[PDB]
C-alpha cells in the first residue's frame, strides 16, 4: 500500500516510521511528534514566532517583540514557495502528521488533551510548513549562529584607545580580542591544512 | 558540545567510534526527540533537537552523523546613515534607498495589545539598540535566506553513503555548525560548514563597517575554504567548540575566544594517552571530561613555580600542593552535596583574585566587568550550560606564558609586579577567604559541589512545561544535554553497527488530563545520572524484536 503509515515504539517510547513515499514518511513524524511533545512544540512555536504573551501576558511581551525583530517572514515564506514539491512534501507531511493527532486532541480533550495545555488555559491549533521551518530558524539558526557583539568591541576599542593612546590602544583591543592565535589547539592539525585567508585587525574601515 | 570521532587507526574491536555530546542546557521534557525513518530513501534512527525533520544525532548503517556549534564569524553589523527629512531611508550606493517595513501587532493575555514596527536594510534588520537621527544599526548574516536549506541539507545528509555525498549536503548547510562524518569501513570526517562573507580588503570582521556601500561584502566564500578533513593522520578528531583549523579567525563575540588555553585538549589528552580505544572506553571519556576541572591544568605550573620556593609552614604552599597532588577529577562525598576535593574551590577563588588583579585593573569600565568571571560562577539550580575557562582566564593564561605566548602583550597585565608576587598574593587571599569559612584543616574541608536541573523552560526562559516538572540531579556533569555513541564493524557483534543514545527525562513529555504521566516520561533519567545509555535499532528485525506497540495509519494527501 502506498497510503500506509506504520508506526512502531521500541522498549523506550522511541518511535519508528515506516512509509512509501516522502509526504507519508514525515506524516508519521509529525503524527508521533504531536503524541509525545505536543505542548513542547506549541510553546516552541510560539517561542519562535513571539507569539507567547497571547497565552503567557504581559511579562512576556519584550520577548515578542526582540523575536519578531530578529526575523523577517516573507523571507521565510518565499523560501517554502520556492521549495520543490519533494523538499516541500517534507515540512508539509510533517505539518499534516501534527495536524491529524491535534484533530483527535481537540475531538476527546477529556481524555487525550495534554495536562499542560488545561493548566495554561489554551488549546492547540494546526500547524503550516512555516510554522514546523519557523521551529529550525528560531532555535538553530537565530540563536545558535546569529551571534555577534560588534558595537560593544567597537565602544571597548574606543575606550583602550582613549587610555593608551591610538596605536597602544589597537594593540591592546588584538591582546584581549586578538583575531587569530596560532597557539589555539585546533580540531585538524597543521600537518592537515591551514586556513589562507588573512584578515585586517586595525579596524581600517574607519 | 562536545565530539570525538576515532578512526580505523585508533579504534579497539572496531573500526570507527563516534560519540557526540551536544550542550544546550537541560530541559524538561527532553531538548531533543528520538525517532527512526524507514523508506522514501531513508533509513536511520538517532535523535534530535525539536524533532527537526533532519537528524543532527545519528546514523543509517553505512555512515554516521554528529554536530557542534561552530563558532566562526559569519555576522557583520553595517552602520546604516539615516536622514531626519527622509524617515524610513537609508543612504547606499550614492541613493536614498526605501527600508523594508512592517506592522506587528503583540497580543496579551489579560492585557492589551500593542503594536509597533520592525524595519530592515539590504544589510539585514534593523537594531533596537544604539539608535540615533543619523546612525541605525542593521545586523547582516551570511546566511540570510538559506535557513531552509540548511534544515533540508541537514535532512539530505541522511541518506549520504560515503564522504563524497556527504560534503555535498554539508555545501548547502549555510549556518556555521562542525559537521562530523564516520563509517562502515572506518573512515572518519569534518567539516566546518557554513556560509562565509567574501569581506573587502581592510574589512575588520571584529568591529562595525559602513552601510554607505564602499563596505558591502564580496559576496560569500567558497566551500573549498571551509576548514575540512578526511581521515586525519592523526587517527581521530576531536571537538569542544575550538577552533577547526590553523589560523580560523572565531566568532566576534568579546567573551569568546579561540586561544592556547582551550577545553578541547582535556579530550586530546584522553584519546592521545591510549593508542586506541574501545566503544566502552571511548564512551567511558563522556565521565570524565564532564568532571574534569578546566583550569587546574591551565594554572597549576604557574601555581607550583610561585611556590616553589616557600616552606611547608605557609598554607599557600599547603594549597598548591594539594592541587598538585589532584587530578582535578570532582566527585561527590556521601552527602550527595559536597565534593570529595577541594581543587575547584581553591582554583575558583585563587582565578578571580588574579583576574581582579591583572586583566580587569587594566581596562577601563565598564569594561572591565567582561574579563572579572572566573567560569565557576553558579546559582542554587546548577550551571545552565556547559561549563568552560573564561575569557578572562584565557588572556591571563597568555600572559602567564610570558614569551611563549604568540599574543604580544601591549600592556603588562601585571603592571610592572613581578608575577610571583601577584600569584602569591591571590593565593593569600584564597587561603584567608577559604580558611575563614573551613577551618585550617584542608584535609576535612567539605566544599559545594554544582548540581544540575532539568528546567521546565526551554532555553529562551519560555515554560515548555509545568514548573512542577522540573528534574533535579546531584550531581552536574559538564557533558551532553543527551549523549549518543556510533560503532562500526564492532567485532563483538553480529551487526555491522551498534549504536546508544540517552534522552532524558524521556521520549515522551505526556501527561494525561487526570495528571497520569507517560510510561516514557521519565524512563531515562535515572540512566543519564549513572552514564548509562540504551540501544537505538535500525533494522526491521531489531525494531520488530524489541516493540512495544505498533499503529498502522491509512490517509492519502
Ligand atoms: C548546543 C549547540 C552548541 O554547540 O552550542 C549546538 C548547535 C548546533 C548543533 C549542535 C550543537
Ligand atoms: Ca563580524
Amino acid at each position: 500500500s502506498s497510503s500506509e503509515i506504520k508506526i512502531v515504539r521500541d522498549e523506550y517510547g522511541m518511535p519508528h516510521i515506516y512509509a512509501n513515499d516522502t509526504w507519508h514518511l514525515f506524516y508519521g513524524y509529525g503524527y508521533v511528534v504531536a503524541q509525545d511533545r505536543l505542548f513542547q512544540m506549541e510553546m516552541a512555536r510560539r517561542s519562535t514566532q513571539g507569539t507567547v504573551a497571547e497565552v503567557l501576558g504581559k511579562d512576556f511581551v519584550k520577548f515578542d517583540k526582540d523575536i519578531r525583530r530578529n526575523y523577517w517572514p516573507d523571507a521565510i515564506r518565499a523560501q517554502i514557495a520556492a521549495l520543490s514539491p519533494e523538499d516541500m512534501s517534507i515540512l508539509q507531511g510533517y505539518a499534516d502528521g501534527m495536524n491529524a493527532w491535534i484533530d483527535k486532541v481537540n475531538t476527546n480533550p477529556e481524555t487525550l488533551l495534554p495536562k499542560q495545555f488545561n493548566t495554561f488555559g489554551f488549546t492547540p491549533k494546526r500547524w503550516e510548513p512555516f510554522d514546523v521551518a519557523m521551529i529550525f530558524v528560531g532555535t538553530m539558526a537565530n540563536r545558535f549562529s546569529d551571534s555577534t557583539s560588534e558595537i560593544d568591541n567597537l565602544a571597548l576599542l574606543t575606550a583602550l584607545k582613549d587610555k593608551y593612546g591610538v596605536s597602544q590602544g589597537m594593540a591592546v583591543f588584538n591582546q584581549l580580542k586578538w583575531l587569530v592565535n596560532p597557539s589555539a589547539p585546533t580540531t585538524i592539525a597543521v600537518q592537515e591544512s591551514n586556513y589562507p585567508l588573512k584578515f585586517n585587525q586595525q579596524n581600517s574601515q574607519t | 558540545s562536545n565530539m570525538w570521532v576515532i578512526g580505523k587507526s585508533k579504534a579497539q574491536d572496531a573500526k570507527a567510534i563516534m560519540v557526540n555530546g551536544p550542550q544546550a542546557g537541560w530541559y524538561a521534557p527532553a531538548y531533543t526527540y528520538g525517532i527512526g525513518l524507514h523508506g522514501a530513501g531513508y533509513d536511520v534512527t538517532g535523535n534530535t533537537p525539536f524533532a527537526y525533520p533532519g537528524l543532527v544525532f545519528g546514523h543509517n548503517g553505512v555512515i554516521s552523523w554528529g554536530s557542534t556549534a561552530g563558532f566562526g564569524d559569519d555576522v557583520d553589523i553595517f552602520a546604516e546613515r539615516l536622514s531626519a527629512e527622509k524617515p524610513g531611508y537609508y543612504l547606499h550606493n550614492g541613493k536614498w534607498v526605501k527600508m523594508l517595513s512592517r506592522e506587528e501587532t503583540i497580543t496579551v493575555k489579560n492585557g492589551q495589545a500593542e503594536t509597533f514596527t520592525v524595519w530592515r536594510t539590504v544589510h539585514g534588520n534593523i537594531l533596537q539598540t544604539d539608535q540615533t537621527t543619523q546612525t541605525a544599526y542593521a545586523k547582516s548574516r551570511a546566511w540570510d535566506g538559506k535557513e531552509l536549506a540548511s534544515l533540508l541539507a541537514w535532512t539530505h545528509q541522511m541518506k549520504a553513503k560515503n564522504w563524497q555525498e556527504w560534503t555535498q549536503q554539508a555545501a548547502k548547510q549555510a549556518l556555521t555548525i562542525n559537521w562530523y562524518y564516520a563509517d562502515v569501513n572506518g573512515n572518519i570526517g569534518y567539516v566546518h560548514t557554513g556560509a562565509y562573507p567574501d569581506r573587502q580588503s581592510g574589512h575588520d570582521p571584529r568591529l562595525p563597517v559602513p552601510g554607505t556601500g564602499k563596505w558591502d561584502w564580496k559576496g560569500l566564500l567558497p566551500f573549498e575554504m571551509n576548514p575540512k578533513v578526511y581521515n586525519p593522520q592523526s587517527g581521530y578528531i576531536a571537538n569542544w567548540n575550538n577552533s577547526p583549523q590553523k589560523d580560523y579567525p572565531a566568532s566576534d563575540l568579546f567573551a569568546f575566544l579561540w586561544g592556547g588555553a582551550d577545553r578541547v585538549t582535556e579530550i586530546d589528552r584522553l584519546l592521545e594517552q591510549k593508542p586506541r580505544l574501545t566503544a566502552d572506553q571511548a564512551w567511558d571519556v563522556i565521565r570524565q571530561t564532564s568532571r574534569q576541572d578546566l583550569n587546574l591544568r591551565l594554572f597549576l605550573p604557574t601555581l607550583q613555580a610561585a611556590t616553589s620556593g616557600l616552606t611547608q609552614s605557609d598554607p599557600r604552599r599547603q594549597l598548591v600542593e594539594t592541587l598538585t597532588r589532584w587530578d582535578g577529577i570532582n566527585l561527590l562525598n556521601d552527602d550527595g552535596k559536597t565534593w570529595q576535593q577541594p581543587g575547584s574551590a581553591i582554583l575558583n577563588v585563587w582565578l578571580t583574585s588574579m583576574l581582579k588583579r591583572t586583566v580587569v585593573a587594566a581596562v577601563p569600565m565598564p569594561f572591565d566587568k567582561w574579563y572579572s568571571a572566573s567560569g565557576y560562577e553558579t546559582t542554587q539550580d546548577g550551571p545552565t550550560g556547559s561549563l568552560n575557562i573564561s575569557v578572562g582566564a584565557k588572556i591571563l593564561y597568555e600572559a602567564v606564558q610570558g614569551d611563549k605566548s604568540p599574543i604580544p602583550q601591549a600592556v603588562d597585565l601585571f603592571a610592572g609586579k613581578p608575577q610571583q608576587e601577584v600569584v602569591l598574593a591571590a593565593l593569600e587571599d584564597t587561603w584567608e577567604t577559604l580558611s575563614k569559612r573551613y577551618g585550617n584543616n584542608v584535609s576535612n574541608w567539605k566544599t559545594p559541589a554544582m548540581a544540575l536541573t532539568f528546567r521546565a523552560n526551554n532555553f529562551f526562559g519560555v515554560p515548555q512545561a509545568a514548573a512542577e516538572e522540573t528534574r533535579h540531579q546531584a550531581e552536574y556533569q559538564n557533558r551532553g544535554t543527551e549523549n549518543d555513541m556510533i560503532v562500526f564493524s564492532p567485532t563483538t557483534s553480529d551487526r555491522p553497527v551498534l549504536a546508544w543514545d540517552v534522552v532524558a527525562p524521556g521520549q515522551s513529555g505526556f501527561i494525561a488530563p487526570d495528571g497520569t504521566v507517560d510510561k516514557h516520561y521519565e524512563d531515562q533519567l535515572k540512566m543519564y545520572e549513572n552514564f548509562g545509555r540504551k540501544s537505538l535499532w535500525l533494522t526491521k528485525q531489531d525494531v520488530e524484536a524489541h516493540k512495544e506497540s505498533q499503529e498502522v495509519l491509512h490517509v492519502q494527501r
